[PDB]
Formats: structure tokens, C-alpha cells, sequence
């Protein structure tokens, strides 16, 4: 797999693909 | 963190896998 | 106006929209 | 869960906030 | 709900979520 | 080559693609 | 409407231009 | 207008709601 | 964790994710 | 083909690499 | 049709719409 | 190539059509 440059909604997309189903936590810096 | 790294730098699907439930 | 169906990647896009920098969890097994 | 509330059934943008951090 | 930074297709996505069904007008400056 | 089905957010993405700066209306009740 | 033309049935990118501004 | 504001500045879902039919 | 269904635009997003700069082919008639 | 492997059935991210360049 | 400014996943989206079904090759520079 | 042109410059759907199978 290749490395990724991912901003905004595009990261959440990637998380969804990588995880499905297991689900994931989206946790940006405050 | 991961969100910032993927956007400002680069990240792997393997790093992303750490955020799966 | 009745509400809409949100599944899969479309559901997590909508979570990103609503939650943004607060972050979120997507846990379909729950 | 969210899939049942928002995918199988329908949900509002307000319901979606139930799953914020 | 949080504030949004939205460019290109990402704005139309947001409009679609916010509106459904009611529909919407996408009206960029000329 | 026969045409494709476009629904929901995918339909409005395609409208954005085709129309761009002209803008568009998405009115499913019509 | 567009949903019937493009979702229930199929439509071309040319048909989609019917709904430009 | 709204399109330009959301992209160059920031906008709320409440502002976007003004563009619903 | 069982795998997920990827169709249409969602399938090509996932191909882009996995392949990136290597590039890819999407050939549904095959 | 990919549609049968990944859409009709299910496939892994590893299977998807079968269609890289 | 209008001209397009398209980066990342957004280009693959556009390719998918334009082509369906015929499929396409995504072929970025190395 | 096409990928770079659409991103750094602009491109038409007609240019994209050359990449269909
Ligand atoms: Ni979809
Ligand atoms: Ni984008």
C-alpha cells in the first residue's frame, strides 16, 4: 500500500475503508 | 496527532489501522 | 420534509460534517 | 446503534450529533 | 453543529446533507 | 456503452461536475 | 424529475446539463 | 456569496440551510 | 472482522486509496 | 472481474492491489 | 460542459462519471 | 500528463474521455 496525503473528509473516507465495520474513532487536535 | 499528520505530512494505511475499534 | 437514509461512507461523511473538530466515533457493531 | 438509527431507519443531523466526541 | 470550511464538491455534499430532499440551489459567483 | 444510475449524493456530485460555475438546482420533489 | 430521469432510470452527462443554471 | 464564503472563510450549516428549496 | 462491499464510485475511491501514484485500471466489463 | 470480486462479493484492501498499475 | 480543476480522489471521481462502465485507466506521473 | 494537468491547470471532460477503456 502507498503512503497518503489526507485532509478533511478525505481522511474519514480512508478510515472507513481501512476499518469498515470494526468502526473507528476520528480524533482531531483541539 | 493522526489527523494532523496525514494532512500536513503523509501517513500509511497501517498507521490509520491504529484508530479502528 | 422527512429525514434521509445515511449508510456506509455517506454516514461517516455526515458525521464529519456535524462533528468536525470535536471528532466522532463510528461504531456499527454497537 | 447508528446504523439502525441512521441507515436502516432515518435520522436527523441533530441525531448525528449523538456520536460526536 | 460546528463551522465549516468547504470548497468545490465538498460544499455540494454539505448542501445535500443539510437539505436532502427539499433540494437546494448551488449558486457560485460568476 | 449504456448510461449509469446516479442517486443522492452521487447525483449532486455529477451535477457539480457538469455545471460547475454555472451552478445548478437539485430538486427531487419535482 | 431528475431522480426519475437519472436515479430510477439512467441518464447521460448531457441530460444532466438540463439542471444547470 | 455562500459558495465563496464557505471556501475562503467559514460557514455554518444554518447559513447553508438558506439555500434549500 | 469480515470484508466490505465496494461498488461504483466507492470502489474507484478505494482503488485510488490503495494504488495512489502507482495508478490503476477500473474495468467493470472484465 | 473486480465488480464481481469486490461489489457483488466482498474483497480485502489486499485484493484491491490486484488492480494497481 | 465546463472546465475542471481536479486533484486527488476528485479526478478519479470525474473519470468514473465520464466513463462508467467502459472503465478507465488512472495513470499519474511517477 | 492528465492527472497533473487537471490539478495544476484545468482540463475538460472531453480530455478525460481519452482515458476511458
Ligand atoms: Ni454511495
Ligand atoms: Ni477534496
Amino acid at each position: 500500500f502507498v503512503n497518503q496525503h489526507l485532509c478533511g473528509s478525505h481522511l474519514v473516507e480512508a478510515l472507513y475503508l481501512v476499518c469498515g465495520e470494526r468502526g473507528f474513532f476520528y480524533t482531531p487536535k483541539t | 496527532g493522526i489527523v494532523e499528520q496525514c494532512c500536513t505530512s503523509i501517513c500509511s494505511l497501517y498507521q490509520l489501522e491504529n484508530y479502528c475499534n
